[PDB]
C-alpha cells in the first residue's frame, strides 16, 4: 500500500497531495519538506529510489513537476514505477495534454481521478480505460 | 436605498425560519422529524452522526438539524450553536433514569452564552405509555420556570399518533414571529 | 517556462 | 574589511557582484541561499551569516539583500554602514529599490559600485556630490571631495534663499498591558530642506536646558535633550567647546540634529479597552479613547490599530467617531480617525464571531498601536531660537521651520 | 551570437562597440562566462570614450585571473593611461592596476606607482594610496623592495585629509599583515596632526583616523586626558561606526586614564547618552550594539548602571535583537530594577517563540540565581508559569526550579507540595531528570514520595542514561532517610539496575549503592545524605585577559562572536 | 464567490511570501464571513478556495463544520466537495470525523452508484478505530452484491477495516468464499488484495 | 497651508544674550 503521495514542482511548489497514513499537520508538512529536501537534493543517477524512514520513497518525474511515493518495504519496486506511469498516462487521456497550467486549475479533478483510481494507498483499477470511463460518467453526472 | 424587492417578497411571505432538533438517543427524533417532514413513522436506526431537514409550513421554511443523545455526541451539540435561531428539546419520560440525565444535559447547553436567542422548546415525546407523566409534572420537575430570560413552551406529542405536532408548529412561529 | 510541456508528451 | 561586496535576489540569483578584494572566491554566494534557509528554518537565521573562513554579513533590502563577503576580522560595523550608504545612494540616484532598476541601470550602477569603495575601504558617499561625476544620462571630479567641505557644493546659485526646517517629533511609549507605561521617550527629528546660493555657514541656536543654564536663562522651558546626534555638517567641536551649532547646510533635504530625551508628561492618547471575548462564542471590544493632549491641537489621521482575533468573522463596529475598518492581511482593527480634536474621547464596542473548533496553536498577542500625528504640536516645548545665515557675499535669507508631532513607538501592550 | 558579438567588437564603428560592450557586461553579469572573448576585447581598448574604458577596465579585472596569459597586452595601456591629463582616467588606471590579480603584471607596474604617488590631485594621492596597499596585499616583498613605505609615512603628513586618511587606512592595513617588525608607530606629534585632521575627515575616513589611535599606547595622563578631550566631540557623530570607534578608543584609553580625577567621571557620564542613542539605531545594528555593550558591560559597569528601560525588548524587535536583549537585561539585572526585570520576563512568557520562551525562562533563572533579594519572586513567577499549563514553559520552569533549589534549597521547602502534582507526565529529558533530583534530595515536605517514583520506576531501565541515574539517586536517598516506605522500592531499584541494567556507569553505580546498603545502612546517611559544599555558580564574565584584548578588538567580527580574532580567522 | 482559476491566478500573482500570505488571509476572510452566514449556494467555490489555502500551507480549522454540512447535502458537487474535503482535512486525530459515520451510513444505502462509492473511498482514506466499528456492518452488505465496480470498492474498504480493526476479519470469511472467478481484472486484483492481506 | 503644521519662519539668532 502506497503510505502517501505528493506531486511537486521542481521549485518546490507541491502540486498535488495524498496521504494514506493519519499523521499530524505539523508532522506531514515536515515530513513533506524533508522529502522534497531529498528528492531535491538528489542526482539524475539516483536510481528513483530512496529509503527514508524505512519508507520506499520512489522518485519518477516526467517533466519539471516530480512524483513521489511511499511504499512499504512488502512490495516489488518496479511496480509502484508501473503504477505511476499508468496513472500519468491516464490523466494525459482524461485531461489531454495535461502540461502544469491544468495541474493547478483543474487539481479538483486530479484528485477525483486519483480516488477514484487508488484508494488507501492500495489499487482500484488495473484497467486503463474502464477508470477513465467512470470518472466521465461521474462528471457527467453534474 | 429601495427596499420595495423587499416589500414585494413579505407581501407573499419571505420569513422562513430555522429551528434545532436535540435530544437523547431513542427518544422520538428521528421519528418526529420524519413525520414532521413526510408525515409516516419511518424506523431508523440510532443517529449516529445527524439529520438535516426543513419543514414547509406557513411560508416559513423551519430547517430542522437532529442531533442524536450519544455520549460521544452530547458534547458535540456545541458545533449546531453557530448560526442556529431555534433549539427544540425532545424530552424522554419513559426513561426515569435518564431523566436526571437529560435535565442536566438541557442545563449544561442553557447555560452557553452564545446560545441566548434561542428560546425553549420542550416536547413531551413517547406520549402513548401510561408511565408517560403530564405536561406540568416533567416541567416541574425540570424547573423550566427557573430559566431567566427564556420563552419555554411545553407541548406533548404522541410518536404513533402525532397530535400536538401542530400546535408546537403554532406556538413555535408565535414565537419566532412578532407580526400579523 | 517549463510548465506547458506535456508530462509525458504522448 | 568586505572581500566582495554582491547584490542578490529574493530567488537567489546574484543582481550585481563587485569585489574588492578578491580575497573570496565568487562561487560561494551558491552557499549563501542555503545558510539563509537553514538559519532561518532553525531560527538561527542573522544578518552576518558565516560560510566556513568566510562571513557573509549582509541587510535584506525592499527586494534583496546585498551580501557582502569577507574573509579576514573586518569591521562589521564599518560595512554595515556601507551598505546603508550604499542603499541611500541607490534610493537617491533610483526611485525605486527593486529588481526592475537593477537590470536596467547598470552602467551606471557598476560605476557607481567601483567609484564608492575600493579595496573594501569606502571613500565617497555623498548622494549629491556623487551625482556631477557620475552620470546614467565624464568630467574632472568635483573639489569638494578633495576640499574639507565634502557636503556643500560651491558654485551654487539660486534665485531666492530659502530655508524649510522640519522639526519632527517621535511620540514612542510602550504601556504594559497591566496600564504602566515602561518606554516612554521623544527623538527629535530636525530635517532642513536648504535651498540657498553659495555655500553659506548656519549657527544653529535652540532653547537648549544646557545652553540656558551656561548662558544664566536657566529658568523658562528649556529642552533637556538627553542626546544630540549632528550631522556631518555640524562642527563636533564647536558644540563640544560652548554649544555652537555651526555647520554649513547642504544643498537639499538632510538631517541636521536628532534630538532624543526621555518623557515623563502624560501620554497624548488615553486608550481604555475591555476584550470580552467568549470562549468560542463571541467577543467583545468596549474601547475607549481619551485624548490627553491640548486642546488646541488636532491629530490629523489618528489610526489606533486594536488587534483583533485572527480567525474572528462576520464583525460589528459600535464606535462613536471615526471609521472602523477590519483588515483581513492585518487582522486587526484599524481605528482610523480623520481629525480628532484635543480632549476628545472615542468610545467603541466591537463585536465578531469566532468559529467552534479551536485554533491548533496559538497566535499571540499583538498590541495595539495608534497612529495619531498631530502637527503644529511641540510635545516637548523645545524652540529655535535662531539661525545664523552667514555667506561671503551678503544675502538676505528666509529659513521657515515647522513643527510635527507624531507617534512613534507608541504601541499599548495587550491584556 | 558569439561570432556576431566578435565582429561587432571588430568594428570601427563606436556605435557598435558601445552596444557590443554593454551586451558584454550583461552576459558577464546575467552569468554568462564571457573569458573566452577577453583577448577579442583586448584590441578595442584604448577608446576616448570614459564609458567604453571602465567597461573594459571591470572586463579586465573580473577577466584578469581566468586567462593571466592573455592579460600580458595590457601593460602599455595602464602605461599610457597613468599619464592622462584628467585626475579620473588615472584614478581609475591606478585601481584598474591594483585590481588585477597578475603576478607577472604588478612587477611593471611599480613604475606608475610611484609616479603617481606625489600625484597632486587628492583623488590620484587616495588612488595611489589604494594602489600601494594593494599591491603589498599581493605581494609584500615587491612592495617593501619598492620602498613604498616612506613615501605612505609621508603621506600622513601632507595635505588633502582624505588623502591622508586613506594613507592611514592603507599603512593600518599593511601593518595588520606585517608581522609588527618595523612598525608604522608615531610620536605625540603624530597623533596631535591627526587630530587636528580628524574634525575634517569624512565618514568614511573617520573610522580610518579613528583606527590609527586604537593601537597607540599612551604613557602619561595628561595625554590621555588630551585625547579622551578631543575623542569626546566624536560622540556627537550621525555615523553608528563612528560613534562606536570613539567610545571604543575612549574606552582604551581609560586603561591608562586615572580613576581619581574628574576625567574618568566625566568620560562614564558621557558614554552613556551614547549608548542610548546606539540603541536606536536599525535592527541590523541593533545586534552589533548589543554585542559592544555586553563586551563592555562586563569592563566598565558603572556606566549603564541606570540603564534599564532602554533595555526592554519591543513587539516588532528582531529575534537576534530579542535574544541579545535578554543577555543584556541579566547583565544589567540587579536589586533595584528586580520588579521591572520580573515583570518584562512575565510578558515575555507570553510569546510564541519557543526559543524565545526558553531564553527567557534562562534569562529568569539566572536572574534569580544572582540576586537572593529576588528569590521568592522568581519561585513565585516559576509556580505561576507552571500553572500557565506550557508544555515548553513547564520543562522551563521544571529547569529553573531544579537550578534555585541546588542552590537556595534552605527556604525551598513551600514549593515541593505545589510541585508534587505538576503534570509529571512530561517526557522531557531535562524536566523529568530535574523532577526526580528534586524529589529525592527535598523529599521531606512531600509524603507520597514513594508513591511518585513508583510511575517513574516503570521504564527505569529503559528511560535514560542521566535519568535512570536520578531516579536510583532519588530512590537511594528516599530509603535513607525513610527507609520503612522504601525497603522493597530500594531492593526492586538494586536488582532493575544491577541485573537488568547494561550501563558501564550506571551498572557501576547500583553495584556501589547495594554494597553501601550490605556494607552499613547507618554510614549511607552521612555518605550519601550529606550536606554538599556551596555550588560554585558558572560565572558568565570573561577572563580579563580576553576581555583587554577584546577591548582593542572593537567593532570587528571578534567582537560580535566574542572569541580572539586568532581563533576565528583563517 | 470568487472562481477556483480565479483564486489561483491571483495567489500566482503574489511574489512575496508576505504578499502570498495577506492575499490569502484576504481570502479566506470572505471565504470565513461567507461561512458564517450558511451559504448554500456558492459553497462549492468556497470550499474549493478553502481546500487550496489548506493544501498551500494555509490553516483551516475554521472550515470543519462547512465540509460537515457540505457531506449532507443533496447535490453530487457539493457531496463531491465535501468528500473531498473529509479525505484531505479529516484524519482519525482531528476529532471532528466522529459526526460523519452517520452522513457516511445515509449515503452508504444512496441508490445513486457515485455517492456510494465516493462515501466507501472516503471512508477507506480516513478509516477511523471506532467508525469501522460502527461501519462494519454496512461494508459487509456491500461485499456480497454483483456491482462489478462497488466490488472493487468494498474489497478495499473491507480491507481497510481490517488493517484499522484487525479483530474484524472474523467477519469477512463467509463473505470473500467463491470469488476467485471475477472475469473483470480489477474485481480478481481487490480479491487477491483482500485474500493476501487476510 | 500644508498637513503636519505651517511652516514658521526662524530668527537668526538670540538678540537678547547678545
Ligand atoms: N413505538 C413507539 N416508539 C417510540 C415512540 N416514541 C419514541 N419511540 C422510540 O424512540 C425511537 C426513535 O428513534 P429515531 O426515530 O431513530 O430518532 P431518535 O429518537 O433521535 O433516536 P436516535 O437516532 O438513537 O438518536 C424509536 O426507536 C422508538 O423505540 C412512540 O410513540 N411509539
Ligand atoms: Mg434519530
Amino acid at each position: 500500500m502506497i503510505h502517501f503521495i505528493l506531486l511537486f514542482s521542481r521549485q518546490g511548489k507541491l502540486r498535488l497531495q495524498k496521504w494514506y497514513i493519519t499523521l499530524p499537520d505539523k508532522e506531514r508538512k515536515k515530513i513533506t519538506r524533508e522529502i522534497v529536501q531529498i528528492i531535491l537534493s538528489r542526482g539524475h543517477r539516483t536510481s528513483s529510489f530512496v529509503d527514508w524512514k524505512e519508507l520506499k520513497l520512489v522518485y519518477k518525474r516526467y517533466a519539471s513537476l516530480y512524483f513521489c511515493c511511499a511504499i512499504e518495504n512488502q512490495d516489488n519496486e518496479l511496480l509502484t514505477l508501473e503504477i505511476v506511469h499508468r496513472y500519468v498516462e491516464l490523466l494525459d487521456k482524461y485531461f489531454g495534454n495535461v502540461c502544469e497550467l491544468d495541474i493547478i486549475f483543474n487539481f479538483e479533478k486530479a484528485y477525483f481521478i486519483l480516488d477514484e483510481f487508488i484508494i488507501g494507498g492500495e489499487i482500484q483499477e488495473t484497467s486503463k480505460k474502464i477508470a477513465v470511463k467512470a470518472i466521465e460518467d461521474s462528471d457527467m453526472l453534474q | 436605498g429601495n427596499i420595495f424587492a423587499n416589500l414585494f417578497k413579505g407581501l407573499f411571505g419571505k420569513k422562513e425560519m430555522r429551528i434545532l432538533m436535540v435530544g437523547l438517543d431513542a427518544a422520538g427524533k428521528t421519528t418526529i422529524l420524519y413525520k414532521l417532514k413526510l408525515g409516516e413513522i419511518v424506523t431508523t436506526i440510532p443517529t449516529i452522526g445527524f439529520n438535516v431537514e426543513t419543514v414547509e409550513y406557513k411560508n416559513i421554511s423551519f430547517t430542522v438539524w437532529d442531533v442524536g443523545g450519544q455520549d460521544k455526541i452530547r458534547p458535540l451539540w456545541r458545533h449546531y450553536f453557530q448560526n442556529t435561531q431555534g433549539l427544540i428539546f425532545v424530552v424522554d419520560s419513559n426513561d426515569r433514569e435518564r431523566v436526571n440525565e437529560a435535565r442536566e444535559e438541557l442545563m449544561r447547553m442553557l447555560a452557553e452564552d452564545e446560545l441566548r436567542d434561542a428560546v425553549l422548546l420542550v416536547f413531551a415525546n413517547k406520549q402513548d405509555l401510561p408511565n408517560a407523566m403530564n405536561a406540568a409534572e416533567i416541567t416541574d420537575k425540570l424547573g423550566l420556570h427557573s430559566l431567566r430570560h427564556r420563552n419555554w413552551y411545553i407541548q406533548a406529542t404522541c410518536a404513533t399518533s402525532g397530535d400536538g405536532l401542530y400546535e408546537g408548529l403554532d406556538w413555535l412561529s408565535n414565537q419566532l414571529r412578532n407580526q400579523k | 517556462k517549463g510548465e506547458n510541456t506535456s508530462l509525458l508528451h504522448p | 574589511s568586505a572581500s566582495a561586496v554582491y547584490v542578490l535576489d529574493l530567488k537567489g540569483k546574484v543582481l550585481i557582484c563587485r569585489n574588492y578584494r578578491g580575497d573570496v572566491d565568487m562561487s560561494e554566494v551558491e552557499h549563501f541561499m542555503p545558510i539563509l534557509m537553514e538559519k532561518e528554518e532553525e531560527g538561527m537565521l542573522s544578518p552576518i551569516l558565516a560560510h566556513g573562513g568566510v562571513r557573509f554579513m549582509w541587510i535584506k533590502h525592499n527586494n534583496l539583500y546585498l551580501v557582502a563577503t569577507s574573509k579576514k576580522n573586518a569591521c562589521v560595523s564599518l560595512v554595515f554602514s556601507f551598505l546603508y550608504k550604499v542603499v541611500q545612494v541607490f534610493s537617491e540616484y533610483f526611485k525605486e529599490l527593486e529588481e526592475e532598476s537593477i537590470r536596467d541601470n547598470f552602467v551606471i550602477i557598476y560605476e557607481l559600485l567601483d567609484e564608492l569603495m575600493d579595496f573594501g575601504y569606502p571613500q565617497t558617499t555623498d548622494s549629491k556630490i556623487l551625482q556631477e561625476y557620475i552620470t546614467q544620462e565624464a568630467p574632472r571630479p568635483p573639489a569638494t571631495v578633495t576640499n574639507a567641505v565634502s557636503w556643500r557644493s560651491e558654485g551654487i546659485k539660486y534665485r531666492k534663499n530659502e530655508v524649510f526646517l522640519d522639526v519632527i517629533e517621535a511620540v514612542n511609549l510602550l504601556v504594559s498591558a497591566n496600564g504602566n507605561v515602561l518606554r516612554s521617550e521623544i527623538v527629535g527629528s530636525i530635517k532642513m530642506r536648504v535651498f540657498l546660493s553659495g555655500m553659506p555657514e548656519l549657527r544653529l541656536g535652540l532653547n537648549d536646558k544646557v545652553l540656558f543654564d551656561n548662558t544664566g536663562r536657566g529658568k523658562s522651558k528649556s529642552v533637556e535633550l538627553e542626546d544630540v546626534k549632528f550631522h556631518q555638517c555640524v562642527r563636533l567641536s564647536r558644540f563640544e567647546n560652548d554649544r555652537t551649532i555651526s555647520f554649513i547646510p547642504p544643498d537639499g533635504e538632510f538631517e541636521l540634529m536628532s534630538y532624543r530625551l526621555n518623557t515623563h508628561v502624560k501620554p497624548l492618547i488615553w486608550i481604555e479597552s475591555v476584550i470580552e471575548k467568549h470562549s468560542h462564542s463571541r467577543i467583545e471590544y468596549m474601547v475607549k479613547a481619551k485624548s490627553q493632549f491640548k486642546r488646541r491641537s488636532t491629530a490629523n489621521n489618528v489610526e489606533i490599530h486594536i488587534p483583533v482575533p485572527n480567525d474572528a468573522d462576520s464583525p460589528k463596529f459600535k464606535t462613536t467617531v471615526g471609521s472602523v475598518k477590519w483588515v483581513p492581511e492585518n487582522s486587526e482593527i484599524v481605528w482610523s480617525v480623520k481629525s480628532f480634536p484635543g480632549g476628545k474621547e472615542y468610545l467603541m464596542r466591537a463585536h465578531f464571531g469566532l468559529p467552534s473548533v479551536e485554533a491548533e496553536d496559538k497566535e499571540g498577542k499583538p498590541p495595539i498601536s495608534v497612529k495619531f500625528e498631530i502637527p503644529y504640536f511641540t510635545t516637548s516645548g523645545i524652540q529655535v531660537r535662531y539661525l545664523k545665515i552667514i555667506e561671503k557675499s551678503g544675502y538676505q535669507a528666509l529659513p521657515w521651520v515647522r513643527y510635527i508631532t507624531q507617534n512613534g513607538d507608541y504601541q499599548l501592550r495587550t491584556q | 551570437e558569439i561570432f556576431e558579438l566578435k565582429a561587432e567588437l571588430n568594428s570601427d564603428k563606436k556605435e557598435k562597440k558601445k552596444e557590443a560592450v554593454k551586451k558584454v557586461i550583461a552576459s558577464m553579469t546575467v552569468g554568462k562566462d564571457v573569458s573566452a572573448l577577453f583577448p577579442d576585447v583586448v584590441n578595442c581598448m584604448q577608446t576616448d570614450n570614459l564609458e567604453l574604458k571602465k567597461l573594459v577596465y571591470l572586463y579586465l579585472m573580473n577577466y584578469a585571473k581566468s586567462q593571466p596569459d592573455m592579460a600580458i597586452m595590457a601593460v602599455n595601456t595602464f602605461v599610457k593611461d597613468c599619464e592622462d591629463p584628467n585626475p579620473l582616467i588615472r584614478a581609475l588606471a591606478v585601481r584598474t592596476m591594483g585590481c588585477i590579480r597578475v603576478d607577472k603584471i604588478t612587477e611593471y607596474l611599480c613604475e606608475p606607482l610611484r609616479k603617481c604617488l606625489k600625484d597632486e590631485d587628492p583623488y590620484v594621492r587616495k588612488t595611489a594610496a589604494v594602489c600601494v596597499a594593494k599591491l603589498h596585499d599581493i605581494n609584500a616583498q615587491l612592495v617593501e623592495d619598492q620602498g613604498f613605505l616612506d613615501t605612505l609615512k609621508d603621506l600622513i603628513s601632507d595635505s588633502n585629509p582624505m588623502v591622508v586618511a586613506n594613507a592611514v587606512a592603507a599603512l593600518s592595513e599593511i601593518a595588520e599583515s606585517h608581522p609588527s617588525s618595523n612598525l608604522l608607530d608615531l610620536n605625540p606629534q603624530s597623533i596631535n596632526k591627526l587630530l587636528t585632521a580628524l574634525n575634517e575627515c569624512t565618514e568614511w575616513g573617520q573610522i580610518f583616523i579613528l583606527d590609527c589611535l586604537a593601537n597607540y599606547m599612551p604613557k602619561d595622563d595628561r595625554e590621555a586626558q588630551s585625547i579622551c578631550e578631543r575623542v569626546t566631540p566624536r560622540l556627537s557623530h550621525a555615523n553608528s561606526a563612528v560613534v562606536l570607534s570613539a567610545v571604543k578608543v575612549l574606552m582604551k584609553f581609560m586603561e591608562m586614564l586615572s580613576k581619581d580625577l574628574d576625567y574618568y567621571g566625566t568620560l562614564l557620564k558621557k558614554l552613556a547618552p551614547p549608548l542610548v542613542t546606539l540603541l536606536s539605531a536599525e535592527p541590523e545594528l541593533q545586534y552589533v550594539a548589543l554585542r559592544n555593550i555586553n563586551l563592555i558591560v562586563q569592563k566598565r559597569p558603572e556606566i549603564l548602571k541606570h540603564e534599564m528601560k532602554v533595555f526592554f525588548v519591543k513587539y516588532n524587535d528582531p529575534i537576534y535583537v530579542k535574544l541579545e536583549k535578554l543577555d543584556i537585561m541579566i547583565r544589567l539585572a540587579s536589586q533595584a530594577n528586580i520588579a521591572q526585570v520580573l515583570a518584562e520576563l512575565r510578558e515575555y512568557a507570553t510569546e510564541v517563540d519557543v526559543d524565545f520562551v526558553r531564553k527567557a525562562v534562562r534569562a529568569i533563572g539566572r536572574c534569580a540565581i544572582k540576586v537572593e533579594q529576588s528569590a521568592e519572586r522568581c519561585v513565585s513567577t516559576l509556580l505561576d508559569l507552571i500553572q500557565t499549563k506550557v508544555n515548553y514553559v513547564v520543562q522551563e520552569a521544571i529547569v529553573v526550579i531544579k537550578d534555585i533549589f541546588r542552590k537556595y534549597p534552605n527556604k525551598y521547602e513551600s514549593v515541593i507540595a505545589t510541585l508534587c502534582e505538576n503534570l509529571d507526565s512530561l517526557d522531557e529529558p531535562e524536566a523529568r531528570a530535574a523532577m526526580i533530583w528534586i524529589v529525592g534530595e527535598y523529599a521531606e515536605r512531600i509524603d507520597n514520595a514513594d508513591e511518585l517514583l513508583e510511575s517513574f520506576l516503570e521504564g527505569f531501565h529503559d528511560k535514560s542514561t542521566q535519568v535512570q541515574l536520578q531516579l536510583l539517586t532519588a530512590i537511594v536517598k528516599l530509603f535513607l532517610k525513610k527507609p520503612t516506605e522504601t525497603q522493597e522500592l530500594v531492593q526492586q531499584v538494586l536488582s532493575l539496575a544491577t541485573q537488568d541494567s547494561d550501563n558501564p556507569d550506571l551498572r557501576d553505580r547500583g553495584y556501589i549503592y547495594w554494597r553501601l546498603l550490605s556494607t552499613d545502612p547507618v554510614a549511607a546517611k552521612e555518605v550519601v545524605l550529606a550536606e554538599k559544599p556551596l555550588i560554585s555558580e558558572e560565572t558568565d564574565l570573561i577572563e580579563p585577559t580576553l576581555l583587554d584584548e577584546l577591548i582593542c578588538y572593537i567593532g570587528t567580527l571578534a567582537s560580535v562572536y566574542h572569541k580572539p580574532p586568532s581563533a576565528f580567522v583563517e | 464567490p470568487i472562481r477556483l482559476r480565479e483564486l489561483i491566478r491571483t495567489i500566482r500573482t503574489a511574489r512575496t511570501q508576505a504578499e502570498e500570505r495577506e492575499m490569502i488571509q484576504k481570502e479566506c476572510a470572505a471565504i470565513r464571513s461567507s461561512f458564517r452566514e450558511e451559504d448554500n449556494t456558492y459553497r462549492c467555490r468556497n470550499v474549493a478556495k478553502l481546500l487550496y489555502m489548506h493544501m498551500l500551507g494555509y490553516p483551516a480549522h475554521f472550515g470543519q463544520l462547512e465540509c460537515l454540512k457540505l457531506i449532507a447535502s443533496q447535490k453530487f458537487t457539493d457531496k463531491r466537495i465535501g468528500y473531498l474535503g473529509a479525505m484531505l482535512l479529516l484524519d482519525e486525530r482531528q476529532d471532528v470525523h466522529l459526526l460523519m459515520t452517520n452522513c457516511i451510513k445515509n449515503d452508504l444505502n444512496h441508490s445513486t452508484q457515485f455517492v456510494q462509492g465516493l462515501a466507501l473511498c472516503t471512508l477507506g482514506c480516513m478509516g477511523s478505530s471506532e467508525m469501522c466499528r460502527d461501519l462494519a456492518g454496512e461494508v459487509e452488505k456491500l461485499l456480497k452484491t454483483s456491482n462489478s465496480y462497488l466490488r472493487k470498492k468494498a474489497a478495499l474498504c473491507a480491507v481497510h477495516v481490517i488493517r484499522k480493526v484487525p479483530e474484524l476479519m472474523e467477519m469477512f470469511l463467509p463473505a470473500t468464499k467463491n470469488l476467485l472467478n471475477e472475469k473483470n481484472h480489477g474485481v480478481l486484483h481487490t480479491s487477491v488484495v483482500l485474500l493476501t492481506e487476510m | 497651508d500644508r498637513k503636519g503644521g505651517s511652516y514658521s519662519q526662524a530668527a537668526g539668532s538670540d538678540s537678547a544674550q547678545s
